[PDB]
């Protein structure tokens, strides 16, 4: 009650740069290492599960999300704001495209969306930018897989590889000599569970790991049958068993 | 009730009973069914009592606010479209007003709008307004002169007011008279339809149909 | 920093205070109340040449028998005084009569110190005081003929005479010499004359000050040229005799 | 009914307006001109309603002459017209619709084209060689059916209005005092100064 | 040099409020007023400054019903505000209730009307002290009202300028003023000594003089000009 | 009094083999009086078809209004819309004035430009989808339309079959309607092209 | 709800983000109007901070308001659009409910009252911008002219001038017009504004805007080349010395 | 009190400039550069990428330009996500304007709001501008094609010619010197690349760096097209030219 800031929070410095929006890039320089990958027939987003106290449980700790059976995302900086961004998200896909075209948003729009929503926080009265990047990977029928980053300034740029957070320079140099457009989302998946290793600084395994892709339709996970015309979801978080199983290679 | 105004060469002749009725019962014979505006303009009352007796006294207020902003004085043109905008506003709310705003400036003549609560404004030479208009009509259309003498003028416009207060049962009490001039209106008296009808009856000829 | 509304230690509204100076920068406007009327002057202060003299407006009618003078930043005044004008039509539309002169003055007082950033009760709405100041003039049948001035503190006197602007301490001393409760008219309109001429900056002439009286035969009427001109040449006269 | 008739031919548009106004039992006026200039070249008639119809065209003029000065340009009769039906569509579902039907005749000095418009209260605009508010078409649609031709010059067009005219003095149970007319063509707007 | 009095909603550190202190100052800076009351009577004498020999006295007496009024030292459009939202209170009880508002009463109206302004952003408090008599249920009344919201009963007292002359003078004869009842010309006379001590250094003129008076035979009425040369 | 048919007029939709047709009279009346021959009622939005039968005013404001959101559409999705989707669009905006409805009947028509796959569906007023792959009927003589389909009607006709087909249950149809009549159109529609026959009727 | 008081006093009775408006004021490219016996010309400065500009489509410096008076302004350039359109507005409304056009004086006081607002309104600040207003009244031969100040001030000018030195072109004006001899034809009114405009804005034919208000609605821009005729007159009358 | 954190955006400067703004024209100088070119027979509109990397997806990405009309497109340097809010008001008043009056907006009309809202912010609601500077290319019947350029304090001009971001001294003075009026789009296109290859803040000038857009007539008089190129139509053209 009585929220007198109506003015804006995030201003022009003499020297041209918005301070709080450098300030929050910042904040998520120094988030944990998250990646992605664009493969043939997939995409792969990647994070590291870093464990405060080993009391802390793993699962707990999503970095990875479901936002549309077609649609990931991951993040590096801090993470209540993602918590929250992912909220405002899968409400906008349903508010602003589900319940006015039937069907869900094509990945880039869904992005252009989460970047209206983080831009307005740099220009609205009385609030700070959001201190998170995100990753955000998914195939809609017509622009078929894609692989997206926004920024807390508001701007989104599409990626064949990229990486954010702590190890992202190290991680971006290694991703652009493993990157050909040739690889099956496979061996994406092993480009990336190496990429994680040399950011990861201890222990290395499918319950410190967090893994996605987006690829084929999985009518194994849809929960119902009889209309062929609705496959599964092409979203799928990969198990610990699963990212142990091909943690030997 | 019958009001009538019209414009000749020697400005505007403004002429009204005063009966109002409520039922069959006559509430009053002495109604006042001209207001004033101010010393340059003269409204007509019929339809709603106090809608006409506000409204155009609030016409009033709003008139001189535009002579102390603009210094100078307001057209009837403008005076009345006043009156009929916020009419307008009101439109099925239920006001009841049919009225002639009447006014002499040097840009316009003698002007007269018709007012009513339909949201019409029309400015015209002759009007009659009422139960009795149409009597009043018959009297003013067949001797209607533009060249009338100010005498005569208003002569036509009290024998007009008789000839309705005679036939309509809703209309009689007495005339009221006023002469617009464009240095203003003068008042030419309030004359009782009792006294008028005999002395007209006898000195004209006219209602031969009657005993006296 | 701090509020548009706040105290001095001595207890002065600053904003208030501060624009009790910008009144002192403005033209210098002049009242005298005798019993044959009111008179009002100002001093018209054009910045150029090309100027037309005409169109500067500091005197100007409230209603039939109230006057009003400003000075100070005279844009400020405009919604004063419609305030005021609206004030004492719609009193004759509520009351069939005209609005006390004191009555009047003290709405359009309401009016100052209605200004803030959100002083919880309804609306202050204004970002500041305003910056000018009236002499009000005007006649009623209760009080008489009256003098008042309206200061951006919501605060009003009554004067027999005033003076406001630059030079209204000059002239203010010249009028509590001059002034007695038995002033013709025709002597208070030669007086104002004076006590212009001597804090204008410029000469004294028809086309650089101007004159205003309240009578209530005729209630509020303002002086052309060749009207007031006549007066400057009957006052150099009067000054020219031991 | 008031009448309001339209007629497009060759290079110009004619509009014919009745000239009564008529309040309960009495004819209050018998010189009335239901029409307001939009454009240059642009005319409106209005029938309907008794407060809606002038409201509803002032507040029309008033728009299309904001445009026009803010521009530097005439809107053109298409534009003027779409903007019209757009107005009307809004109020159909307002508190209280203006109850106004519209005729627009306009010469498109672009196109140099003559147009001419018709939209009803409720915002059905169409395009019509010839068209008429109210009972107006009852009478005399058949005549227009037969003798209108696309290429008529202006004075064919107000001989066939005649025509007109008179079926609509003979049939029609109303005296509506005779009719106003009007041309637009690309030297703007002129009121013809006898008719009938 | 502190930075603690920008507006009403910081306390310092030692948990004052310096706005409020401040437009206690505007008070002590307005003309004395003086009130004080009987059992049957209670008396407002104030003294209304002018501004030149050209101008008026400021009226510092304002009628709040006709069993209650006030007077005011300091900022006077703030008495305005203050006594017209009396005015309403006092009708309220009148209209809703057909009951005179008690003077206590108003008394907590007007404190909580003024705490508000002291608790709350971009306000500032009201910058007028207030005596208020009246003549209630319970007899005779005397308020003294601070823009802090503090209102305290009294038989009498006095504010404004050099009030602690009259103040000091009521508080020795306050033995004698009090048992003047069915007497009021008297408890006038006794209103106008006390105000007597604050003249530094002028006479009490008519022009400068006002009394009001309220008691069990009597309406709030307001006494100026000719009507008070009887007391001088 | 009957929103619906003050102005007459009607729609009839059919699909074919890899093509569909949509088709519509030209009158546009107030109620017994015929005041336009040329009252269109077919639409379209890229390659997808809209046919708006019901209340005059209405149909040209509904026409207006997916003109302008199939645009922004466009401009955002770097695609045109697909009969499938704009058909969403119209239930959901017609279902956002449930409570004071847009009085008309839609009927969408279109080749699916990835699947190639003919659609058609149509509405009521208020926005509920009738998707069959047969016929979709709309107007003044809808009844008429729906005895006319259901008797001519073939699964798979080629187009210029189909054409035959639509027509003459159009044709017949309208000329059961006093409402109805004064001219019509028949679109013909491929994932190719698509052609656009005026009718021959009578005008009465 | 953003209402933070911007414009405020300081204690020597000064507004200071009204007086800082004048200096967006100065800043801005000079204008000048004169009025004639039977007309008023409108002069105005091209900026000539670049070229490639396209002539035909920039906005041009000079309004018309209605079809008998026109506005123009110095100062920041998106600021004078605002107040241009709330003009406008004010000139057709006026029209529909007083079915007359407005006198120049009232839509001058109408533009100053505007600016006045917006002086003395939390959340917003002055309008970097002076005005320059003309043109005849309704059915009136007489020619007006009157200037408006971000303060809300406004008057009435035989001639005068606001911008860039405009000072300096005061200057000339208050000693180069004979208030008992004004330019008594549209020439004559026509030169003494380039006179004026010419010794401040250096050569530039390209660089100077002129346009014309006469009674009745006759409003005309001129071509440079008509300006062109009038710079070259001079200065062989001049280059006569 | 919370009056202390307010940087309050929209004052005057004591030489009577807005803070923000001139601060904002700072920001934009900063952004890749972008050049609008108009021909007899068509506009040019060319823009260079700030960033990118190898990894960068060149088809899929947009920066620079964007449709509003299909007559009227827009460069942009600045703030992206500022211009989207922009761009996104802009679209829906062209379709506003369309639904109104059934023609599509004269460039200019829509160029106008779009200056007016950035105005607003500089004079109320206490919120920063948008750091963002435009340059509009369009047709319409009134004026045919035109060239427009706006900035953050919603001031608008028309061009033959212009530059915005960066380096923009260097870049008016190049199209300065070859900009001719009987210029063809062929002449135009080639002028914009070879002063983009002049003023770039890097080591030559490749396709994938480079965002290109053409408004022409084409085959059909009365139509006109809005070609968006594709990053091999831009390497294609870069051949053709004296580079690659
Ligand atoms: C002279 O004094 C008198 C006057 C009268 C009659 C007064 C006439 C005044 C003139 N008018 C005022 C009265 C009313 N009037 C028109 C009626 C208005 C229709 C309202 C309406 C309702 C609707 O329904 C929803 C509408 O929408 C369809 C609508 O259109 C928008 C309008 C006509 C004009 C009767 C008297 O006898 C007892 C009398 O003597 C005492």
């Amino acid at each position: 009650m009585t929220d007198r800031y109506s003015f804006s929070l995030t201003t022009f410095s003499p020297s041209g740069k918005l301070g709080q929006i450098d300030y929050a890039l910042t904040a998520v320089k120094q988030g944990v290492t998250s990646l992605g990958i664009k493969a043939t027939n997939g995409v792969v987003i990647a994070t590291e599960k870093k464990s405060s106290s080993p009391l802390a449980m793993s699962e707990t700790l999503s970095k990875v999300s479901l936002l549309t059976p077609d649609i990931g995302a991951v993040y590096s900086g801090m993470g209540p704001d993602y918590r929250v961004l992912v909220d405002k998200s899968r409400k906008v896909a349903h508010t602003s495209y589900k319940r006015i075209y039937g069907e869900y948003p094509p990945t880039k729009l869904l992005v252009s969306e989460v970047a209206k929503i983080m831009q307005e926080a740099t220009q609205s009265g009385g609030v700070r930018p959001f201190g998170v990047s995100l990753l955000i990977a998914g195939h809609d029928e017509f622009n078929g897989f894609s692989l997206y980053q926004v920024d807390p300034s508001g701007s989104y740029f599409p990626w064949k590889a990229t990486a954010i957070g702590k190890g992202s320079v190290a991680a971006k140099t290694f991703l652009e000599k493993r990157w050909n457009d040739e690889l099956e989302l496979e061996d994406a998946i092993h480009i990336a569970l190496l990429t994680l290793k040399e950011s990861v600084e201890g222990e290395f395994n499918g319950d410190t790991i967090e893994l996605a892709i987006i690829g084929d339709e999985n009518p194994d996970l849809l929960g119902y049958t009889g209309i062929p015309t609705d496959k599964g979801p092409r979203f799928r978080k990969l198990t610990s068993q699963e990212i142990n199983d091909r943690l030997e290679a | 009730t019958t009001t009538l105004a019209f414009r000749f060469q020697g400005g505007i002749i403004v002429a009204v009973d005063s009966r109002a009725t409520a039922g069959n019962w006559v509430a009053s014979q002495t109604v006042k069914r001209v207001i004033e505006i101010n010393p340059f303009l003269l409204g007509t009352m019929a339809g709603g009592a106090a809608d006409c007796q506000f409204w155009e006294t609030w016409l009033g207020s709003q008139c001189r606010l535009h002579e102390l902003r603009e210094k100078e004085r307001i057209s009837v043109a403008a005076a009345s479209k006043i009156l009929s905008n916020l009419v307008y506003q009101y439109k099925g709310a239920g006001l009841s007003m049919g009225t002639m705003i009447c006014g002499y400036t040097r840009k316009e003549g003698p002007t007269i709008y018709y007012v009513d609560s339909d949201g019409t404004r029309l400015k015209g030479d002759i009007f009659c307004v009422g139960s009795g208009q149409t009597f009043a009509y018959g009297v003013l259309d067949s001797n209607y002169k533009w060249d009338l003498s100010v005498e005569d003028a208003l002569y036509l416009g009290k024998r007009s007011i008789l000839a309705a207060a005679h036939r309509d049962a809703y209309s009689g009490g007495s005339v009221n008279l006023y002469h617009v001039t464009e240095d203003g209106w003068i008042y030419h008296g309030n004359h009782d339809v009792g006294e008028l009808f005999w002395k007209v009856k006898e000195e004209e000829g006219s209602f031969n149909n009657v005993i006296g | 920093d701090r509020g548009v509304s706040t105290f001095s230690p001595e207890g002065r509204l600053f904003q208030v205070e501060y624009s009790l100076e910008a009144i002192k920068l403005g033209s210098t406007a002049i009242g005298i109340a005798t019993k044959e009327g009111v008179v009002l002057g100002v001093e018209k202060r054009a910045t150029s040449p090309l100027l037309e003299s005409d169109s500067i407006e500091k005197i100007v009618e409230i209603d039939r028998h109230i006057g009003c003078a400003m000075s100070g930043l005279t844009a400020d005044a405009r919604s004063m005084i419609e305030h005021a004008r609206t004030a004492a039509v719609t009193h004759n539309l509520y009351y069939d009569e005209d609005i006390n002169v004191e009555s009047l003055t003290q709405s359009v007082c309401d009016l100052a110190l209605r200004f803030g950033e959100g002083a919880s009760g309804e609306e202050r709405l204004m970002s500041r005081p305003f910056g000018v100041a009236l002499l009000i003039a005007g006649h009623d049948a209760d009080d008489g003929y009256q003098l008042f001035h309206a200061e951006p503190s919501g605060t009003f006197y009554r004067y027999n005479a005033k003076a406001i602007g630059s030079g209204s301490e000059g002239a203010q001393a010249e009028l509590l010499n001059e002034w007695h409760s038995s002033l013709t008219l025709k002597e208070a309109e030669l007086l104002v004359l004076k006590i212009l001429k001597q804090v204008m900056e410029e000469k004294l002439d028809e086309n650089n000050a101007q004159l205003s009286c309240i009578t209530k035969q005729d209630g509020f009427k303002i002086y052309d040229n060749e009207k007031t001109a006549e007066l400057i040449k009957e006052l150099k006269e009067k000054e020219a005799a031991e | 009914m008031d009448i309001i008739l339209g007629i497009r031919v060759q290079d110009s548009v004619i509009l014919a307006s009745s000239k009564a106004v008529t309040r309960g039992i009495s004819v209050l006026k018998d010189s009335d001109d239901k029409t307001r200039q939009l454009s240059p070249h642009t005319l409106m008639s209005f029938a309907g309603e008794a407060g809606d119809t002038v409201q509803f065209a002032e507040y029309i003029q008033a728009n299309i002459q904001l445009y026009s000065i803010r521009e530097d340009y005439e809107l053109s009769p298409q534009a003027v017209s779409s903007f019209v039906r757009q107005e009307l569509a809004k109020s159909i579902r307002s508190r209280r619709p203006y109850q106004v039907n519209v005729l627009i005749g306009g010469y498109d000095k672009k196109k140099n084209k003559p147009e001419l418009y018709q939209i009803d209260y409720l915002g059905t605009k169409v395009e019509l060689p010839y068209g008429a508010h109210g009972y107006s078409g009852f009478y005399t649609f058949s005549l227009l059916d037969h003798h209108y031709r696309p290429d008529m010059t202006t004075e064919e067009g107000l001989d066939l209005l005649k025509l007109c005219v008179q079926e609509l003095e003979k049939r029609m149970p109303m005296d509506f005092k005779g009719v106003i007319v009007k041309i637009v063509d690309k030297d703007g707007i002129r009121q013809v100064d006898d008719f009938q | 040099r502190n930075n603690y009095d920008g507006d009403t909603v910081t306390f310092s550190p030692t948990g004052r409020l310096f706005q409020v202190e401040y437009a206690l100052e505007a008070i002590k800076q307005g003309s004395v007023t003086v009130g004080l009351r009987s059992n049957t009577h209670a008396v407002l004498v104030a003294l209304k400054r002018n501004a030149d020999e050209l101008s008026s006295y400021q009226k510092k007496i304002i009628k709040c019903d006709e069993h209650m009024g006030l007077s005011l030292a300091g900022l006077a459009p703030d008495a305005r505000v203050l006594s017209n939202y009396l005015r309403q209170q006092c009708n309220y009880s009148s209209l809703v209730f057909n009951r005179k508002l008690a003077v206590e009463r108003a008394g907590h109206l007007l404190c909580d009307k003024a705490q508000k302004n002291t608790q709350s952003y971009g306000g500032r408090p009201y910058g007028v002290g207030l005596l208020i008599i009246g003549y209630d249920k319970s007899g005779a009344h005397l308020l003294e009202f601070q823009p802090s919201g503090n209102v305290t009963e009294l038989y009498g007292t006095a504010i404004g300028a050099r009030s602690q002359g009259a103040k000091t003078y009521l508080e020795r004869t306050l033995d004698t003023f009090i048992k003047i009842d069915g007497n009021p010309d008297e408890l006038i006379k006794a209103g106008v000594e006390a105000i007597s001590q604050s003249l530094r250094d002028e006479s009490l003129t008519v022009d400068n003089l006002s009394i009001a008076i309220v008691g069990k035979d009597t309406p709030f009425t307001i006494y100026d000009g000719e009507a008070v040369a009887k007391y001088i | 009094s009957d929103p619906s048919s003050i102005n007459g007029g009607i729609v009839v939709a059919m699909t074919g083999k890899d093509c569909v047709a949509i088709a519509c009279d030209l009158r546009l009346g107030s109620q017994s009086l015929g005041v336009s021959n040329k009252f269109e009622k077919i639409f379209h939005y890229g390659h997808v078809f809209l046919g708006i039968t019901g209340l005059a005013t209405d149909v040209t404001t509904l026409n207006e209004m997916f003109r302008y959101k199939t645009n922004l559409y466009k401009l955002k999705e770097e695609r045109a819309i697909e009969p499938e989707t704009f058909t969403q669009l119209v239930s959901s905006s017609l279902y956002e004035r449930r409570f004071g409805p847009y009085f008309v009947g839609p009927v969408v028509a279109g080749i699916n430009s990835k699947s190639g796959k003919p659609f058609i569906a149509g509405f009521d007023l208020i926005g509920c989808i009738d998707e069959a792959k047969d016929f979709i009927v709309s107007g003044t003589a809808s009844d008429q339309l729906f005895g006319m389909c259901e008797s001519l009607y073939e699964p798979n006709l080629e187009p210029e079959d189909l054409f035959e087909t639509i027509s003459q249950a159009l044709l017949n149809a309208a000329d059961r309607d006093a409402l109805s009549g004064w001219g019509a159109v028949v679109y013909i529609i491929k994932k190719d092209e698509v052609v656009k026959r005026y009718l021959k009727m009578r005008q009465d | 709800g953003y209402d933070r008081a911007l414009s405020i006093f300081s204690p020597d009775g000064h507004i200071f983000q009204v007086e800082y408006a004048l200096e967006a004021v100065k800043r801005g490219t000079c204008a000048v109007g004169v009025k004639g016996k039977n007309c008023v010309v409108l002069g105005c400065e091209r900026r000539s901070t670049l070229k490639l500009q396209d002539t035909r489509i920039t906005p041009s410096k000079v309004s018309k308001i209605d079809s008998h008076v026109v506005l123009s302004f110095s100062g920041l350039n998106a600021d004078s659009r605002i107040l241009i359109e709330k003009a406008r507005v004010e000139a057709q409304s006026h029209r529909l409910t007083l079915e007359d056009p407005v006198t120049v004086e009232y839509l001058t006081r109408y533009v100053a009252g505007v600016q006045q607002r917006y002086t003395q309104s939390g959340g917003v600040r002055p309008f970097g911008v002076s005005t320059l207003i003309a043109g005849f009244d309704p059915r009136d031969d007489e020619p007006k002219l009157y200037q408006t100040e971000p303060s809300g001030i406004y008057s009435s000018w035989s001639a005068q001038t606001i911008g860039r030195n405009s000072k300096t072109v005061r200057e000339f004006l208050e000693k180069n017009y004979d208030r008992k001899e004004p330019p008594a034809t549209v020439e004559e009114c026509v030169k003494l504004t380039v006179r004026s405009l010419l010794e401040v804005v250096q050569t530039g034919a390209k660089n100077i805007e002129i346009t014309v208000v006469k009674p009745d609605s006759d409003i005309v821009a001129l071509s440079s080349e008509e300006i062109n005729q009038y710079v070259t007159q001079i200065e062989q009358e001049k280059q006569e010395q | 009190g919370s009056r202390r954190y307010d940087s309050r955006t929209t004052i005057f400067s004591p030489e009577g400039r807005l803070y923000q703004v001139e601060y904002a024209l700072e920001s934009i100088s900063h952004a890749g550069t972008a050049i609008g070119i108009m021909a007899s027979d068509g506009i040019v509109l060319a823009a260079e990428r700030k960033v990118t990397s190898t990894l960068l997806e060149q088809d899929t990405s947009t920066e620079k330009l964007y449709k509003l009309n299909d007559k009227i497109a827009v460069a942009v340097a600045g703030l992206t996500a500022d211009a989207e809010i922009l761009i996104n008001t802009a679209r829906i008043h062209a379709q506003n304007y369309l639904k109104t009056y059934n023609e599509d907006i004269p460039v200019e009309i829509l160029v106008r709001r779009l200056s007016d809202i950035k105005q607003g912010y500089t004079q109320h609601g206490g919120l920063r501008p948008f750091g963002v500077s435009f340059i509009y290319a369009g047709y319409d019947d009134r004026y045919g094609y035109q060239l427009y350029t706006s900035n953050p304090s919603g001031n608008y001009t028309g061009w033959k010619a212009i530059s915005v971001g960066a380096n923009t001294s260097a870049a008016q003075t190049l199209l300065q010197m070859d900009y001719k009026d009987d210029m063809k789009v062929d002449d135009a296109i080639e002028l914009a690349l070879k002063t983009l290859s002049k003023t770039t803040d890097s080591s030559a000038l490749t396709y994938d760096r480079l965002e290109f857009a053409t408004i022409r007539k084409g085959a059909n008089d009365g139509e006109v097209y809005q070609k968006i190129f594709k990053p091999q139509e831009i390497k294609d053209i870069l051949v053709k030219t004296g580079i690659t």
